[PDB]
């Protein structure tokens, strides 16, 4: 996943 | 009488309840993690109308006692959309604007970092994280030049900072994107429920932290689906020398 903290 | 009603996070809602009991009322307050900084006025079931900051001054038999401060600040729920992220994108946060400031970060090449205005024990909320909310499948079959301030929200939800906002110039309301990325970091993202933002993250010390510390968090992206930008691919083979 191209987000933090997933 | 009043009721106090706790979130995970440390903030709360405090008032006397109607005869549903439900937080609606003229004399509703949002009190935010120190215990001591609260928004006061207007509540329907719990969500903020019109909030005026106030102080927590003390507490007689369980009811709150509050100061307004002067000025005439207030604040209303106001959860961010796929395409807004605020109605008062230059209206900081007050609770958080005691806590942390942006600088230069003394990371090399990292542009802006967020920092400690005081000294701080473990434990402490100090910076929320606002945005835009979009999905997972436009972040992730998007280019990272583009996901530089994305941070997961929950399974289906995505919280973005997009150009402009990433410029406190343009956008000041929250200020959790503009901490930096450390595999030592001294804070972590947590859930936060917030008065004005709604459901969001915060910055969460794990440790004291003394006045004029950088901020840093694990930015936790997948290192084997590595899923990262360069400058953390760069730094994750760094970090994992010194192991
Ligand atoms: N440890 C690190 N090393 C290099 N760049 C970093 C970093 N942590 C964060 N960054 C930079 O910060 C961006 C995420 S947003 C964090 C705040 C940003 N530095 C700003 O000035 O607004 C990344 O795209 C990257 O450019
Ligand atoms: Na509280």
């Amino acid at each position: 996943s191209k987000s933090k903290d997933r | 009488g009043v009721c106090w009603i706790y979130y995970p996070d440390g903030g709360s809602l405090v008032g006397e309840v109607n005869e549903d009991g439900e937080m609606t009322g003229e004399k509703i307050a949002y009190v935010y993690p120190d215990e001591r900084t609260a928004l006061y006025g207007k509540f329907i079931d719990g969500e903020m109308i019109e909030g005026k900051l106030a102080t927590l001054m003390s507490t007689e038999e369980g009811r709150p006692h509050f100061e307004l401060m002067p000025g005439n600040s207030v604040y209303h729920f106001d959860k961010s959309t796929s395409s807004c992220i605020s109605t008062n994108a230059l209206l900081p946060d007050p609770y958080e604007s005691e806590r942390v400031y942006v600088a230069e970060s003394l990371i090399s090449s990292a542009g802006e970092g967020l920092f400690s205005k005081v000294a701080v024990g473990p434990n402490t909320v100090m910076s929320f994280y606002n945005g835009v909310r979009i999905t997972h499948q436009e972040v992730d079959s998007r280019d990272w030049a583009l996901n530089g301030a994305t941070l997961s929200l929950d399974e289906e939800t995505v919280i973005d900072v997009p150009e402009p906002y990433n410029h406190v110039s343009k956008y000041c309301a929250s200020l959790g994107h503009k901490a930096n990325h450390s595999f030592t970091p001294n804070c972590i993202y947590d859930m936060f429920v917030h008065p004005r933002f709604g459901p969001i993250k915060c910055i969460r010390t794990l440790r004291a932290v003394e006045a004029d510390e950088e901020l840093t968090v694990a930015y936790g992206y997948d290192h084997s689906p590595p899923e990262a930008p360069e400058w953390y691919q760069v730094e994750l083979k760094a970090f994992q020398a010194t192991q």
